[PDB]
């Protein structure tokens, strides 16, 4: 119930944001044009935030 | 959809659109739980229809 | 006799389905609220992959 439901979930979102950052890593200083550059942005929407 | 995206070249539209369903694994932990302890209820619920 | 044997092994096939479920299949009646009670992780999740 509740408290517990909520900590599976935020260690979820927890490791999904650091996989996604480890994989960020690797595009950095990638030069095509002008652009030198690239990443996924992750973010938590309020709504299910609050 | 991924292999001629990458033939063709280009920012693809359709893994633009659907990002986070190309991205992300779905997880199963979350839910099972939750099933198998919803499991009473359904039967009673289809058993009272 | 025959319907109440039935019954018995589908019993024990779901009590059996049941230990498997979530969150990590373990002994959950108590496991969850014990492995935050204390500031651990259960081994068995993190055995999980």
């Amino acid at each position: 119930s509740s408290k517990s439901v909520a900590n599976i979930i935020r260690k979820t979102i927890q490791r999904e944001q650091n996989r996604i950052r480890m994989l960020n890593q690797g595009l950095q200083a990638v030069s095509f044009g002008q652009v030198r550059g690239v990443r996924l942005n992750v973010n938590v929407r309020e709504s299910h935030a609050i | 959809r991924l292999i001629e995206a990458s033939l063709y070249g280009g920012i693809s539209s359709a893994i633009t659109r659907s990002l986070r369903d190309y991205l992300l694994p779905e997880n199963s932990g979350v839910r099972k739980a939750f099933q198998d302890m919803e499991a009473a209820l359904r039967e009673n619920r289809i058993t009272l229809e | 006799v025959e319907r109440d044997e039935v019954a018995a092994q589908k019993r024990e096939l779901e009590k059996q389905i049941e230990r498997l479920s979530q969150p990590s299949g373990a002994e959950d009646s108590r496991m969850i609220a014990l492995a935050e009670r204390f500031g651990g992780v259960l081994l068995s999740e993190i055995y999980d992959d």
